[PDB]
RNA sequence: UGGAGAGUUUGAUCCUGGCUCAGGACGAACGCUGGCGGCGUGCUUAACACAUGCAAGUCGAACGGAAAGGUCUCUUCGGAGAUACUCGAGUGGCGAACGGGUGAGUAACACGUGGGUGAUCUGCCCUGCACUUCGGGAUAAGCCUGGGAAACUGGGUCUAAUACCGGAUAGGACCACGGGAUGCAUGUCUUGUGGUGGAAAGCGCUUUAGCGGUGUGGGAUGAGCCCGCGGCCUAUCAGCUUGUUGGUGGGGUGACGGCCUACCAAGGCGACGACGGGUAGCCGGCCUGAGAGGGUGUCCGGCCACACUGGGACUGAGAUACGGCCCAGACUCCUACGGGAGGCAGCAGUGGGGAAUAUUGCACAAUGGGCGCAAGCCUGAUGCAGCGACGCCGCGUGGGGGAUGACGGCCUUCGGGUUGUAAACCUCUUUCACCAUCGACGAAGGUCCGGGUUCUCUCGGAUUGACGGUAGGUGGAGAAGAAGCACCGGCCAACUACGUGCCAGCAGCCGCGGUAAUACGUAGGGUGCGAGCGUUGUCCGGAAUUACUGGGCGUAAAGAGCUCGUAGGUGGUUUGUCGCGUUGUUCGUGAAAUCUCACGGCUUAACUGUGAGCGUGCGGGCGAUACGGGCAGACUAGAGU
């Protein structure tokens, strides 16, 4: 890069990329554990995995990583996935 | 630009004495040059063209400037020959001629061009300045006690003054009453062949 | 941010201006949201007009004026009647007028006789 | 409120019908010539390749620090003291997505205009309401070392924060059941119970220095997405389509949706031109025209697309990320051959292409923007200047007398005629240039400074203008310093002489030239224009020669060899009704500029300010029902039996 502040901002783009990626990668595994627990038909674990997964989607939305409507659309699809079970 | 040439030559070709009083004209009223005494073909285009030339060399107006005067005259309500001769009669060098301050048209043009006048207390030096209704036409205090401005003090009688403007006593100043309509316009020319010239 | 700013639209040496409500992400002579007055800094006081009832709308909704427009609102009393400052009356001043076209013309006919 | 024609087919005529011309226009170019000013405007071709300098930073009132400066400073006699204003590098915040450029791609919801969004997002800004609570682990810098020719990079220690991380409590997240209003089907809005949940950060202070933080209600603004309608050529392109068209369940996004996926259905589109081919950024507008139309998209203003070529994501409120990232490709450069670097379609400039398009200018004084509590710093945006008659507009180069129709030139019927009041001479005035002098407006503000406590307010001070010692004023001298270009057979204003002899040449068309050429060349005279005048190219006009306004087809070009019939277009008399067409009115919208009109300001004009039209349309509401159409009947004249 040429401008002095674009060298600076190239360094802070990567640190924000590693921060956002580690948060988004853990949200995939939180959903994936719930999809397996809801495929066991338990409703014992899947009641309390649903409470901890929906809590993680809220905390990602408060850290600016996902959008608040993305947290809403994913919590509503996991909660209704338990009502069928 | 100006013309800056002989003045009787373009009164002989147009067959009409354009300046006031000429003994060189009326010894030869026929057109100048070596084929002057001919009996010439009078085209319809020639009657429209030479009528437009009678106004350009009366008022001292170039062709691009005279055409812009036609652009608004055809575009104002009323007529077209009325409003073209009105806005030619409102130019400052023509106003000075009608008031009697100059003998001819060309000396009326320098006295405006050399800045011997004011209008509303404002020093002007443009000869195609168009005066409006209620415009005072004053004169510079430096230009008083000058030869061409005091040689026209005693000659205030031999030419008539039109009705639309007015001259007063030793404080020389010219007051415009209204814009001149038709009847107080001096007529060496008709006003319809100019209008028919620009339709070609 | 919504700004109340000036808009240069005169000749080369004659900067006429319009008091316009625009966006900050916008060039000078672009689309304004609304024109709420004008400003000619070439007369001898100046020529200042603000709409002053649409100015009271745009200030009451959050439009931040620029620093020449903020001076103009203090002269017209609009910034004072918005913030609650006591100078809410207009302290603007027009030029001392000229006698009209007819009045000078008759006073030359009165002086010549 | 606004419309002109002429030439040319014939021995002559009328008609038909082509061709050519006169006018306007330009981002122009070339030829001849060239005084000044005001104000516009300038790579149309190679989205070709680019040397050098600049075009985006800011905050110490976020934080650790202390390389530079200024200090109280030890006193070294060139070594000191973070305690300290101040500040290079660094972390952190905000900005960098705006502004500026270009027009390659694009025939498309790209643009224009009008709607929808009960299908959505929106940093900073404004306001209502809540809150601002406990803790923790690092690390850049620094310091010490390793690799590398470089560009850069490794490791060990070390230190902060408004950096980061984890809890407490906080409804506009989520699930289920409720009422209550609402309609336009999915529903939306408002409230209730129960069960799950998710924030924050401090820093400064002369002693009213003051700035910030987070969650939620509502605005404002910017934006996304869908739809009606409108603006090219081509059928010597006629079958296109398989995530294709629809459904269901999941996924996905800010949001609807085949946007993606699985499964099921077998559709969708097309002669009202699908699918192809060619070309093109679209528009406000500009040019022309009496209008209707036709041509065009240059300055300026709007939206879109791109940023060496192609592809991709990251960060963020927001990304075609020009002056960011990563991969691939072409090209240029560096290398110790292991590897690295670069992207003017920013401003200025260079090369090249071309008929052809400018300075490696000045300033942040004004206006707009970024950051900052603020002073300020940044700004090739912008304001201005330079260069080019490139355009438009304006003004000069003299004026008043003056016959002795002077000299000369040209013509001559040798008498004269003409250039020509034109010179000469006498005389008047100096706009501009020139010299001298004064000297701005843009600045009811920018900074400091007393009162004016605050905010504000000015008595009033200080200095602050790139343009610029410019414009403008005043003085000085003298007609003094300043005119050319085309054309003259007809259209079409303006005619003779000599030279030449189908030669040399001219010419837009008909044509002129072969020994008396108003058409070739020069001369005199003349006409049209004038700091310009011609020529070429291009567009419209004339052209009623694509004809809606506004044409034709017996013989001039033009009725299919004839019929049947599909789509389509058109339809007798009458009752009732609907109100789609049509028509009246009103509201919303049709930006600004440009254009028309009227006033104002630049000494006038161009130019520019304001007001009103215009914006022919489109949407919403409410009237009318004659005509057209729809719907529900009647009729017998057309048609058929
Ligand atoms: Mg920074
Ligand atoms: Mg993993
Ligand atoms: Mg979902
Ligand atoms: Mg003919
Ligand atoms: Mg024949
Ligand atoms: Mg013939
Ligand atoms: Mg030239
Ligand atoms: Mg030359
Ligand atoms: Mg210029
Ligand atoms: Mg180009
Ligand atoms: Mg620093
Ligand atoms: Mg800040
Ligand atoms: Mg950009
Ligand atoms: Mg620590
Ligand atoms: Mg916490
Ligand atoms: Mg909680
Ligand atoms: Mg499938
Ligand atoms: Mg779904
Ligand atoms: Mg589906
Ligand atoms: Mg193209
Ligand atoms: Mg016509
Ligand atoms: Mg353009
Ligand atoms: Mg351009
Ligand atoms: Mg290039
Ligand atoms: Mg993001
Ligand atoms: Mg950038
Ligand atoms: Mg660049
Ligand atoms: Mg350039
Ligand atoms: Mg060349
Ligand atoms: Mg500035
Ligand atoms: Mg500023
Ligand atoms: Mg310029
Ligand atoms: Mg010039
Ligand atoms: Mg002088
Ligand atoms: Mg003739
Ligand atoms: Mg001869
Ligand atoms: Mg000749
Ligand atoms: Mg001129
Ligand atoms: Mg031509
Ligand atoms: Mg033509
Ligand atoms: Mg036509
Ligand atoms: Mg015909
Ligand atoms: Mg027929
Ligand atoms: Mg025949
Ligand atoms: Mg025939
Ligand atoms: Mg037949
Ligand atoms: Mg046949
Ligand atoms: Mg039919
Ligand atoms: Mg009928
Ligand atoms: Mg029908
Ligand atoms: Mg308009
Ligand atoms: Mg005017
Ligand atoms: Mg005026
Ligand atoms: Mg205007
Ligand atoms: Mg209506
Ligand atoms: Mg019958």
């Amino acid at each position: 890069a040429n401008i002095k502040s674009q060298q600076k901002r190239n360094r802070t783009n990567e640190r924000a990329r590693l921060r956002n990626k580690a948060v988004k990668s853990s949200l995939r595994t939180a959903v994936r554990a719930f999809r397996e627990a809801a495929h066991a038909g338990d409703k014992a674990k899947a009641a309390e995995l649903l409470a901890s997964t929906n809590r993680k989607l809220d905390k990602a939305a408060s850290k600016g990583v996902i959008h608040k409507n993305q947290a809403a659309n994913k919590k509503s699809a996991l909660a209704q996935a338990l009502n069928k079970l | 630009a100006r013309y800056t040439g002989p003045v009787t030559r373009k009164s002989r070709r147009l067959r009409t004495d354009l300046v006031g009083g000429d003994q060189a004209f009326e010894k030869r009223p026929y057109p100048p040059g070596q084929h002057g005494r001919a009996r010439i073909k009078e085209s319809e285009y020639l009657l429209q063209l030479q009528e437009k030339q009678k106004a350009r060399f009366t008022y001292g107006v170039m062709e691009k400037q005279f055409r812009r005067y036609y652009e608004e005259a055809v575009r104002q309500p009323g007529k077209t020959g009325e409003e073209l001769l009105k806005i030619l009669e409102s130019r400052l060098d023509n106003v000075i001629y009608r008031a009697g301050l100059a003998r001819t048209r060309r000396m009326a043009r320098q006295l405006v061009s050399h800045g011997h006048f004011n209008v509303n207390g404002v020093h002007v030096n443009v000869p195609s300045y168009r005066v409006s209704q209620y415009d005072i036409v004053d004169v510079r205090d430096k230009s008083l006690n000058t030869v061409p401005f005091q040689i026209a003090r005693e000659t205030a009688g031999e030419r008539p003054i039109p009705s639309w403007l007015q001259v007063v006593g030793e404080r020389q100043r010219v007051l415009i009453h209204q814009l001149p309509e038709r009847a107080q316009i001096d007529v060496p020319l008709t006003e319809q062949l100019i209008v028919e010239y620009y339709s070609k | 941010a919504v700004k109340i700013k000036l808009t240069r639209l005169g000749k080369i040496r004659n900067p006429q201006y319009r008091v316009a409500v625009a966006d900050a992400r916008t060039r000078r002579d672009g689309r304004a949201i609304e024109v709420i007055g004008r400003y000619h800094p070439k007369e001898e006081p100046s020529l200042i007009e603000i709409n002053s009832e649409r100015a009271q709308y745009w200030l009451s909704v959050g439009a931040q004026p620029t620093e020449p427009v903020l001076k103009l609102l203090k002269i017209t009393g609009d910034w004072q009647k918005f913030k609650g400052l006591p100078g809410a009356q207009g302290r603007l001043k027009v030029a001392a007028p000229k006698p009209s076209k007819l009045e000078v013309f008759n006073a030359a006919l009165a002086a010549a006789d």
